RNA sequence: GAGGAAUACCGAUGGCGAAGGCAGCCUUCUGGCAUAAUACUGACACUGAGGCUCGAAAGCGUGGGUAGCAAACAGGAUUAGAUACCCUGGUAGUCCACGCCGUAAACGAUGUCUACUAGUCGUUGGGUCCGGACUUAGUGACGCAGCUAACGCAAUAAGUAGACCGCCUGGGGAGUACGGCCGCAAGGUUAAAACUCAAAUGAAUUGACGGGGGCCCGCACAAGCGGUGGAGCAUGUUGUUUAAU
């Protein structure tokens, strides 16, 4: 806000994996306050890639793809006497995960797979190697960050 | 304003020493006064305004 | 060919020109902020001078220069960033100097801008 | 290599000059001022209508010069337009010699010359004493009494008095017309009237406002989630239509 720094809320970990990273990603897929509907989408997507790639533990796999999507430099908007300098700055770690979790869900929602659980499974697989809109979005932010690379104010 | 870098001295330290020598010589102060022509009437006001400011403190 | 050289860091408020020559005054290579993809507001930045000196310094590094003394001139912002580029490129500086033309109340300056 | 102009630093509510003004350095011609003492003249003084002299910048005449800057002018932009601000050029002028012009917010918006009236702190040029002290002639910052509508001035008075000169008499019309005088010209100077309106003004007060400043707050922005604006329907209004809607 304008004065204080309100404390962030506590999020309970997901019931099937006990990780706060997946439970936070379920929050990013949920709409209309339907937790369970989003859970089977995430669980179905994770099961599909786990059953296809032959991995016993997919929480570490989701970390690998998440770290491959998280940007490191973002382009902020700054003003110096009426001039707009698109200064590129670092991304605070809480915002890194939020941006990556956001891009994956929004990129998977425009896929062409049959089911959303299948749509999300494709993006998780595609982003694992380093392709897809989620990877493309991260490059676009980094492309703009490298585009200036000249305002260090 | 000439700084001769000595042996075993990182340019980062040397450039800091050069920046100090240039500031002492008033290098950038003179080039800023030559950017535009200051009318003699405006010079007298500016000098006197600084003179009044200097005396007050 | 030549080992001793001179780096000229002529820098203005709009652009910075970094030409590096021999001890005599015969140019070997030159680079500019505006000739590196930067235009307008990004051309008058210290970083655009950092890459201009990097390109020009590396261009004549093949000539054989290792000893070089910079001669900075002008009020531009790339007067400090450009010299750092040469130091980090493997150049062994001889002397940092600031030869800027200061008139002794000579020709009349242009009129003050009303902005 | 050519050429012109200005003289960074020193540089200073520092200095000199009646004002206008006057900054590299050197020579020549030359004015005033400041200072201690002695000698001398012995009121020779102050002011001053007309008059005369000098008088920034711009401008004018003739003749030279012409680097930079730059009216005009040309182009590029910005904009609804942009005969501007900004950008790229650029001529007169700015420079020199000799003459005109005689005007500036030529201001301290404060005529000149006297004497007297608490004090404090700087600073420039002297002087006399013992690093200080004092005394002068300037130049400043404060601050009593006193003055002032108030602001403020306050030994450099806007205080206390005196000498002489100049000027004002509501705001516009108007520093304009006409007539003189001056000027090459631009114009300057002297200087009304009819008519018109009940105001026009100064200082300060309280607000309000500022594309003034400083500090702060609100889902105000920012960071996000979901909408409205497109479809169909419900409802309200406008409009239109109606006998009335």
């Amino acid at each position: 806000p304008r004065r204080r720094v309100v404390a962030t809320r506590e999020i309970l970990p997901d019931p099937k994996f006990g990780s706060q990273t997946i439970a936070k990603f379920i929050n990013h897929v949920m709409s209309h306050g339907k937790k369970s509907t989003a859970e089977r989408i995430v669980y179905g997507a994770l099961e599909t890639v786990a059953q296809k790639r032959n991995i016993e533990d997919p929480v570490a796999f989701f970390e690998d793809v998440l770290e491959n999507v998280r940007p490191m430099v973002e382009v902020k908007a700054r003003r110096v006497g009426g001039a707009t300098y698109q200064v590129p700055m670092e991304v605070r770690p809480s915002r890194r995960t939020a941006l990556a979790m956001r891009w994956l869900a929004e990129a998977a929602a425009k896929r062409s797979e049959k089911s959303m659980a299948l749509r999300l499974a494709g993006e998780l697989s595609d982003a694992s190697e380093g392709k897809g809109n989620a990877m493309k979005k991260r490059d676009e932010v980094h492309r703009m960050a490298d585009a200036n690379k000249a305002f260090s104010h | 304003p000439a700084v001769k870098v000595k042996e075993n001295e990182p340019v980062d330290i040397a450039i800091r020493r050069f920046k100090r020598a240039c500031e002492k010589a008033g290098v950038l102060s003179d080039v800023r006064k030559r950017e535009f022509y200051e009318k003699p009437t405006q010079v007298r006001k500016r000098k006197k305004a600084a003179a009044v400011k200097r005396y007050k403190k | 060919s030549v080992s001793e050289g001179i780096a000229h860091i002529h820098a203005s408020f709009n652009n910075t020109i970094v030409t590096i020559t021999d001890r005599q005054g015969n140019a070997l290579a030159w680079a500019t902020s505006g000739g590196q993809g930067f235009r307008g507001s990004r051309k008058s930045t210290p970083f655009a001078a950092q890459v201009a000196a990097e390109v020009a310094g590396k261009a004549a590094q093949e000539y054989g220069v290792k000893n070089i003394d910079v001669l900075v001139k002008g009020p531009g912002p790339g007067r400090e960033s450009a010299v750092r580029a040469l130091g980090a490129l493997g150049y062994k500086v001889n002397s940092i100097s600031d030869v800027t033309p200061i008139p002794h109340n000579g020709c009349r300056a242009p009129k003050k801008r009303r902005v």
